[PDB]
């Protein structure tokens, strides 16, 4: 039930700190 | 169905997100803010051109990543063309690309803001994902006649009404209803009770009519609504 | 401002405001989608008239936040005046959000008052 949930938010993180890099890469 | 395993539940969640990343985004690419003192404010939108840039095309890539997978195991991947989420999702993500091939070295004023609105159409991905917007797609495919009854209606009052306005309000001093296509402005919006004040009759014949033309209104604009909110 | 919530403890006074309480909790769902559905409606005819009336001598639709109130002026039908579209472009696209928000918003209006 849970551990579903816990499999989704670990996901978006990822999809941040990649247009995180180009930011730097600006 | 997402609940069928883990990981559908996590696809559909994670696609149900950069939808409204990217309408989000959409819209703030036009908020002014930011003062920049040296010139006049930038719209956020070009101000942080790369960033607002780089966000829409993360999210138009993990887009067609889902669409194209979802293509692949499509039974019958000619009927799943024709299917509407299909389109959806194929008319949300081509203005990105005809966007990149007709970029600002190759454009007009008048032609790329009709691109720049299709990212909207994004939205209704979230079909997928509330049923009332299934449901409403579904109960305008039944009642879609009375809505054509409704049009047609519509169109003659809108008619008639800014007829007799415009031959009444015509001679005056300084009569805003100067053409029969302006009198449809006024007419469609005393007609759905909304009144902005900008034109208003004037003379005695003129407040007769709107008046009318305001009951009318109610009227046409009652009949398919029961039907609609029964279904 | 919260002086006034104290306004609510008239709920043990009239049997309507409790019966009130409860019809919205009965009705938990259905308006989730109307705040869903008004919301996307919002969106897209604020963007649609933005983009329409954007290029104008006197735009006052400067920001589509600065389009929320028009599309949610004409969209429930009030119609103050403050802003008006314009072009033969925005005319188009406003009337048709009137006629838009009078269907969106009456599809609870009528479960509301049978509950």
């Amino acid at each position: 039930w849970k551990g579903i949930a816990i499999a989704l938010l670990v996901i978006l993180v990822i999809c941040s700190l990649i247009v995180t890099s180009v930011i730097l890469l600006t | 169905n997402p609940h069928t395993s883990t990981l559908a539940l996590v696809f559909y969640y994670v696609t149900g997100f950069f939808i409204a990343v990217s309408v989000i985004t959409n819209v703030v690419e036009t908020v002014p803010c930011g003062t920049v003192p040296g010139s006049k404010e930038l719209p956020c939108g070009e101000r942080y051109s790369v960033a607002f840039f780089c966000l829409d095309t993360a999210c138009v890539m993990i887009f067609t990543v889902e669409y194209l997978l979802r293509l692949f195991a499509a039974p019958s991947r000619y009927r799943f063309i024709r299917s509407v989420m299909s389109i959806i999702d194929v008319v949300a993500i081509m203005p990105y690309y005809i966007g990149l091939v007709m970029t600002n070295n190759e454009d007009v004023s008048g032609a790329f803001v009709t691109l720049r609105v299709f990212r909207v159409f994004r939205i209704f991905k979230f079909s997928r994902h509330s049923q009332g917007l299934r449901i409403l797609g579904y109960t305008l495919k039944s009642c879609a006649s009375e809505l054509g009854f409704l049009l047609f209606s519509l169109t003659m009052a809108i008619i008639i009404f800014a007829t007799v306005m415009f031959y009444a309000e015509k001679g005056s001093s300084a009569s805003k209803f100067t053409s029969i296509p302006a009198s449809f402005w006024y007419t469609i919006v005393t007609m759905t009770t909304l009144g902005y004040g900008d034109m208003v009759p004037k003379t005695i014949a003129g407040k007769i009519f709107g008046s009318i033309c305001s009951l009318s209104g109610v009227l046409v604009i009652a009949l398919p609504v029961p039907v609609i909110v029964s279904n």
